[PDB]
């Protein structure tokens, strides 16, 4: 029922190496200062997602166990986790609190940003879905954990070196949503439904990406090497 | 090959 010593350990740690992220206020300041050109706006975000991966790789390393794995099982878990992590990322960002008609206007500037209507729909659908949960910062750091650690991946050769690792972080959350969320018994089957839902944005990424309505798509070496891009 | 990954992983 409650946190064991060793899981209120773990949710402590996961949660400092979470926090090393870029703050949610450092990236939508960027956007609401002023309105940007399609060429600014890419710029911007691909230097906010080369930053992103930076983060991630260093938070994934930082998850217990992740350095006993396999070398080839490392790479592909970061790789196949990459881009459904900063979809987890950006949807926390956007449902930050912010002053009266903010949020508003952060959502406006992303849909006029290049960006074609065909990718931008889901994406502010799937952000609103999320915030209706009203996760707290330790389910997102959490369910960032999980995503990563997912066994299921593809190119995995052991499975199961990778499901005791992500075993614990599950019991952890599981907790979580039967404490702060007592009166919704399915809180954390939603969750774990809300994944499923990330992994479609991995498909068609690429091709969102060069849709962009900008002249030249350039990207950094390191978002080349993780998004298969260029 | 993933190099950047790879080095970033180990270090
Ligand atoms: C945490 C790191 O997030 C990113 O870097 C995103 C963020 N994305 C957001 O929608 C977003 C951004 C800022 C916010 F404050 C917010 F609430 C949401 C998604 C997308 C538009 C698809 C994108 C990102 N980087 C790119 C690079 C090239 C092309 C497209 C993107």
């Amino acid at each position: 029922m409650e946190l064991t010593p060793d899981q209120q350990t773990l949710l402590h740690f996961i949660m400092d190496s979470y926090n090393k992220q870029r703050m949610p206020q450092e990236i939508t300041n960027k956007i609401l200062k002023e309105a940007f050109s399609a060429e600014e706006n890419f710029l911007i975000l691909t230097e906010m997602a080369t930053n992103h991966v930076q983060v991630l790789v260093e938070f994934t390393k930082k998850l217990p166990g992740f350095q006993t794995l396999d070398h080839e099982d490392q790479i592909a878990l970061l790789k196949g986790s990459a881009v459904e992590a900063m979809f987890l990322r950006s949807a926390e960002i956007f449902n930050k609190k912010l002053p009266s008609g903010h949020s508003d206007l952060l959502e406006a500037r992303i849909r006029n940003s290049g960006i074609s209507d065909e990718y931008i729909t889901p994406m502010f659908s799937f952000y609103k879905s999320i915030g209706e949960l009203k996760m707290t910062q330790e389910e997102y750091a959490l369910l960032t954990a999980i995503v990563i650690l997912s066994p299921d991946r593809q190119y995995i050769k052991d499975r199961e070196a990778v499901e005791k690792l992500q075993e614990p972080l599950l019991d952890v959350l599981q907790k979580l949503c039967k404490i702060h969320q007592p009166e919704n018994p399915q809180h954390f089957a939603c969750l774990l439904g809300r994944l499923t839902e990330l992994r479609t944005f991995n498909h068609h990424h690429a091709e969102m990406l060069m849709s962009w309505r900008v002249n030249d798509h350039k990207f950094t070496p390191l978002l080349c090497e993780i998004w298969d891009v260029q | 090959d993933h190099q950047l990954l790879r080095y970033l992983l180990d270090k």
